[PDB]
């Protein structure tokens, strides 16, 4: 749903350039708000955890 | 030490409280701890932004 997405390259041939969207997708791992599951509502707080 | 109260980037700047942050720097001395490519971004937004 966002714009312009990055993908991580085959940085095992010749690639030592970062991915510079590490943080972005882990911006969007972290406001990751659910209300389903099976094992209840699984939802990331601070520091990523139930 | 007058030390103004410390700016903490959680993630990515949003551009929305991060500027906030930013413009709540009124200090002389900015003590920067980040990567990089990180403080080429923060000191783009800073001389973006005066
Ligand atoms: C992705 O690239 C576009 C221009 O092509 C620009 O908006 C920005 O530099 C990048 N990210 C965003 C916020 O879309
Ligand atoms: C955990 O407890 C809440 C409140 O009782 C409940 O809504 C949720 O389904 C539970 N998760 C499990 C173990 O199913």
């Amino acid at each position: 749903e966002k714009e312009n997405i990055t993908d991580p390259p085959r940085g095992c041939v010749g690639n030592t350039n970062i991915w510079k969207t590490g943080p972005l997708f882990k911006r969007v791992l972290m406001s990751s708000k659910y209300a389903d599951g099976v094992t209840g509502r699984v939802e990331f707080n601070e520091d990523g955890d139930r | 030490w007058d030390m103004q109260n410390v700016i903490t980037l959680d993630t990515s700047f949003e551009d929305a409280k991060t500027q906030v942050q930013l413009k709540k720097i009124h200090s002389s001395v900015i003590l920067l701890y980040c990567s990089k490519d990180e403080a080429v971004l923060i000191l783009s937004e800073a001389r973006s932004l005066g």
